[PDB]
This record gives structure tokens, C-alpha cells and sequence, in this order.
């Protein structure tokens, strides 16, 4: 019996490209800002259930390295799911308007590895992670965006191969270290503003992944950060670190700082955007 | 040591019920500090092994303390994080058994009120969905099902299921779901044997406002009685004739995906070898429009051949009266 | 639409 088109407030769609389905919106009692997804459930017909299950599994996160799930609300039959919104942007957002710190990066990826060390722990993983799903508090915190969530147990996809590790291209077994493998193209991202192969045909990226050597950091960047990711980017899955043991590595350790710091790159952006 | 760990966890426990502040936030921070090391001892700490004797000593140390009961009885006092803890240690111990016999079960068994605690928690949105881990994990195993499925407070699912909040709404029809399922052969002893009254409230289910709720019942009519055990139940079903009048409707319905769930529920009245003289008087009166509909109900689902086939054989039945 | 009565 709760209407939620008179309890929040539609704005503008975050699908600024993208997903036609998530919108920013407002909490008209609170006055929070919020994040607003809307499924048609009719059109979707695929399992309610499935829909429902990947609400739970939101649900069940209270990390604040992962955005929080605040409810759901059925008006006929599309379902309005109400989101942790994140006013500083994305880091691929963050990047439109100059390259990154190894400092910057680093800071990024110790709490995002925290994220993924909380998720794991929880027999969760990721499973879309990028610069794009990397998100920032206009305060500078970082987390990792909802959209990935989900249960190890289990339009059902991801749209592009790039992050992808080669153990789940070859549909094998695969588990939370798929992730530590997404991380390490994520970096190399964060560094170069692309994931390896950029200019690349997705479905010649797929099958060169599983065949050809892991892609590599390149040029002037510190030596212990291309380590780390020559770490998370090995294709032995079991070669690769745990969330925990890459928050203890020596790029991490010597080149993060306060969050706070981040709040130089939102301005900068903020500073660089045209209107 | 695991002998311990629970008589330093009932204190703290205690503590908390029924109390503050400071000695609220000092206290209930050690309940959680007590979850861990708990569920610690339960999944093998980083030695690889739970050790199964360690595992075992644990156990027994637990039934009879009996803080399982209060700690179900006052889950609402725990934080979130321990919540979820409480339900991970629970869910080990409900599984965990020498080979032969779940002694959990047994357990349980003994102290019976636990089971509708968890119930019970349907009503405190900050606990509701924590005790649907539990009871799915409890209807896993036949003596406990059989427990909750022949209870009073079974019926109170039928506005479980309505509850404004569509999360637990339906985590609740999850549990219902599993119940009406799960044991289709303890299952289906208590659908004949209390016909009247379930259905009574479940056709109120199938008039919902709700779009999932009307669709997920509707859906989950068609199981119940598409399943070799329920037999009994869908042939005393399949000749009330209120509950053909309904499904007809149902097909003119708004939602193209609330009409063809109501379709395969539709089809069963009229594919019965043993049709009773109520369902023939309804479909030789609508005989005219009826084979008018199913001509053109969703052409669009062309690569359906099934559902097709299904269509031609339903005309051939109405039209051969 | 169906008649029932």
C-alpha cells in the first residue's frame, strides 16, 4: 500500500548512458538523496525469484566499503529498489579530467580490497569490478558498487570481456579469486585510463585472454606497482593473493593515504566539468 | 576451550536481556566478540580443520545450557553483524551429525517453542529476515517440518505474505513456498486432510492487489497440483466449479504473464478424463467465445510448440461436447 | 467476457 512515486522523487538517470532503469532520486520524508532502480518485473518474467535472491544478497551487506540496500517498493508491477547513492562520482568519472597518483591509486585499491576482503569472508565475490564500479563519497570514501554483488552458489551477464578472468571466459570453476583478477585489470585501469585491449573486438579480446600471456603494467609507474598487479594478474588462480594478503603488500602499504586526500581529485573534477 | 566459550557467552548474554548504555554499549560488544570465537570454533579458525573433536565437545555443551531458546527469544537485542552470526552458527549445528541421526533434530524436538519464535520473528522487520535462514534451514529436515506445517500458527502466512514490506513479504512466501514443497510426501498428507480451510484462505491469495504475490501463488497452485503426490488434492480441486470461474477471469487479466500462469492452471480442468456436471455446464455456456479466445490468446509465443499443442488440444476438447 | 451467470 506504500506508493513510491509520492515517496521519492525521480531526477535525472545515473544511465547518463547506460541502464534506463537507475535514476538519482530523493527520500521525500528524509530528504536523503538516493539512488533509485526500477525493474518492469512484467517484461522481466525471468524469475522474480532470481530478482528477489540478488535482493537478498544486497541485504545482506553492512560494509561501508560496499554501498548500502535500503528497500524495495512494488507500484503495479515495477519494483523501485532504493540505493546508497555516491555524489563524488565514479573513478573512471574521476578520470575524465586527468590520471591518477600512484598515491590516489592506491588509496583506492585498499578500500576496495576491503570491500572484497568483507565480501569474500561472507562466501560473496564481485563480479563486475572496474573504474566505472568504483565509487566516491564527496567526502573521499570509496566503495564498491551493488551492481556486482553476489552469492558464489550462483539477463543473466556481464556486457564486455575486458575485466574478465580467463578461468570464467572458459565457463571452468571459478571463485573469489576471479575477482582478485578483475582488481588487477582494474588497476592497470585506474593507471591508463583503459582496461588492456581497449581498442580491441570484444569477441577477439575473449578468446586471446585465456591464450596469450597476462596483460602487464607499462611504462613510468614505481616497481612495486606493477608487482601488485603482476600479482593479481596471474592466470593460476591459486597464484593469486587473497583480498587479505594484497591489502599487506608493499604497494599498498607504501602509497596509501587518509581518504580524506581524495577529495582533491572530486574538485578537480568538479573544478574541470563544463556546466 | 569450547566448555568455556559458552558459559562465557551465556553471561553476556543475560546481561543483555532485559536491562544501561554504557554498560549497554561495553556488553553488547561482548556478545559479539563471543559470536565470533563461536563461529570461529565452527569453521575451522586458519588451521584448515573445524577439528570434528573440538566440533563435537562444542555441541553437547549447548542443548543443555538451552541459551539457543533466549538467544532466538531476544535476537532483536543483537546487532546486525552478530545477527548474522547467530544464524551461521545455528545453521552449522542443525546440519552437523555422526552418520546415523541429526542429534539437533532431537534436540529441537525436546525444546519445542524455539520453532514458532522464529515464526514469530515475521513480525519484527529487523529480525524477519534472519529467521527465514533459520526456518528454511529447520524445514530442511522432515521432524521439524512436520512440526510447523500441522501448527496453528501455520495460517498466519496468509498475511505474512500480504505484509507491506515486499522484502519480507517475500522472504515469507519463501518459507511457505518450502513448507507446501519440500517434503512432498509429508506434504501432501496435510493438503486432504484440511482442504477446506487452506484453500478458503489461499483462493483470497489468487484476488490479490499485489501483482507478485497473485503471480507467485498462482504459479505455485500449478505445482501443487502438477506433482504425482498431491493427486487427491487437485482432482477435488479440478470440480469446484468457483475455482474455474476464477482462473477464467484471471486470463483476462491486465499482465500478459498472470494470464499464462493462469493457463496452465486453466488446462487441468479441462484435459479431466472424469470432468464432474458443474465445470461441463460453465464450459458448453462459454463453449462459443471460449474456442474465439484460445485462437487468439498469445499467437505472438510462436516457438512455444508445447504451449501450442496444449492450445489445439484445449480447442478440440471444448469444441467436442 | 465470460458468462457465469
Amino acid at each position: 500500500m506504500a506508493d513510491p512515486e509520492e515517496l521519492f522523487t525521480k531526477l535525472e538517470r545515473i544511465g547518463k548512458g547506460s541502464f534506463g532503469e537507475v535514476f538519482k532520486g530523493i527520500d521525500n520524508r528524509t530528504q536523503q538523496v538516493v539512488a533509485i532502480k526500477i525493474i518492469d518485473l512484467e517484461e522481466a518474467e525471468d524469475e522474480i525469484e532470481d530478482i528477489q535472491q540478488e535482493i537478498t544478497v544486497l541485504s545482506q551487506c553492512d560494509s561501508s566499503y560496499v554501498t548500502k540496500y535500503y528497500g524495495s517498493y512494488l507500484k503495479g508491477s515495477k519494483l523501485w529498489i532504493i540505493m546508497e547513492y555516491l555524489g563524488g562520482g565514479s573513478a573512471l568519472d574521476l578520470l575524465r579530467a586527468g590520471p591518477f597518483d600512484e598515491f590516489q591509486i592506491a588509496t583506492m585499491l585498499k578500500e576496495i580490497l576491503k570491500g572484497l576482503d568483507y565480501l569474500h569472508s561472507e562466501k560473496k565475490i564481485h563480479r563486475d569490478i572496474k573504474a566505472a564500479n568504483v565509487l566516491l563519497s564527496e567526502q573521499g570514501d570509496v566503495k564498491l558498487a551493488a551492481f556486482g554483488v553476489a552469492g558464489q552458489l550462483t539477463n543473466t551477464f556481464v556486457g564486455t570481456p575486458f575485466w574478465m578472468a580467463p578461468e570464467v571466459i572458459q565457463q571452468s570453476a571459478y571463485d573469489s579469486k576471479a575477482d582478485i583478477w578483475s582488481l588487477g585489470i582494474t588497476a592497470i585501469e585506474l593507471a591508463k585510463g583503459e582496461p588492456p585491449n581497449s581498442d580491441m573486438h570484444p569477441m577477439r579480446v575473449l578468446f586471446l585472454i585465456p591464450k596469450n600471456n597476462p596483460p602487464t603494467l607499462v611504462g613510468d609507474f614505481t616497481k612495486s606497482f606493477k608487482e601488485f598487479i603482476d600479482a593479481c594478474l596471474n592466470k593460476d588462480p591459486s597464484f593469486r593473493p587473497t583480498a587479505k594478503e594484497l591489502l599487506k603488500h608493499k604497494f599498498i602499504v607504501k602509497n596509501s593515504k587518509k581518504t580524506s586526500y581524495l577529495t582533491e581529485l572530486i574538485d578537480r573534477f568538479k573544478r574541470w566539468k563544463a556546466e | 576451550s569450547p566448555a568455556d566459550i559458552v558459559k562465557n557467552l551465556k553471561e553476556s548474554m543475560a546481561v543483555l536481556e532485559k536491562q544501561s548504555d554504557k554498560k549497554a554499549e561495553k556488553a553488547t560488544e561482548e556478545v559479539s566478540k563471543n559470536l565470533v570465537a563461536m563461529k570461529e570454533i565452527l569453521y575451522g579458525t586458519n588451521e584448515k580443520e573445524p577439528q570434528t573433536e573440538a566440533v563435537a565437545q562444542l555441541a553437547q555443551e549447548l542443548y543443555n545450557s538451552g541459551l539457543l531458546s533466549t538467544l532466538v527469544a531476544d535476537l532483536q537485542l543483537i546487532d546486525f553483524e552478530g545477527k548474522k552470526d547467530v544464524a551461521q552458527i545455528f545453521n552449522n549445528i542443525l546440519r552437523r551429525q555422526i552418520g546415523t541421526r541429526t542429534p539437533t533434530v532431537e534436540y529441537i524436538c525436546t525444546q519445542q517453542n524455539i520453532l514458532f519464535m522464529l515464526l514469530k520473528g515475521y513480525e519484527s522487520p529487523e529480525i524477519a529476515l534472519n529467521c527465514g535462514i533459520m526456518l528454511r534451514e529447520c524445514i530442511r529436515h522432515e521432524p521439524l517440518a512436520k512440526i510447523i506445517l500441522w501448527s496453528e500458527q501455520f495460517y498466519d502466512f496468509f498475511r505474512y505474505v500480504e505484509m507491506s514490506t515486499f522484502d519480507i513479504a517475500s522472504d515469507a512466501f519463501a518459507t511457505f513456498k518450502d513448507l507446501l514443497t519440500r517434503h512432498k510426501l509429508l506434504s501432501a498428507e496435510f493438503l486432504e486432510q484440511h482442504y477446506d480451510r487452506f484453500f478458503s484462505e489461499y483462493e483470497k491469495l489468487l484476488h490479490s492487489e499485489n501483482y507478485v504475490t497473485k503471480r507467485q501463488s498462482l504459479k505455485l497452485l500449478g505445482e501443487l497440483l502438477l506433482d504425482r503426490h498431491n493427486f487427491t488434492i487437485m482432482t477435488k480441486y479440478i470440480s469446484k466449479p468457483e475455482n474455474l470461474k476464477l482462473m477464467m477471469n484471471l486470463l483476462r487479466d491486465k499482465s500478459r504473464n498472470i494470464q499464462f500462469e493462469a493457463f496452465h492452471v486453466f488446462k487441468v480442468f479441462v484435459a479431466n478424463p472424469n470432468k464432474t456436471q458443474p465445470i461441463l455446464d460453465i464450459l458448453l455456456k462459454n463453449q462459443a467465445k471460449l474456442i474465439e479466445f484460445l485462437s487468439k490468446f498469445q499467437n505472438d509465443r510462436t516457438e512455444d510448440e508445447q504451449f501450442n499443442d496444449e492450445k489445439t488440444y484445449l480447442v478440440k476438447q471444448i469444441r467436442d461436447l | 467476457e465470460w458468462s457465469f451467470t
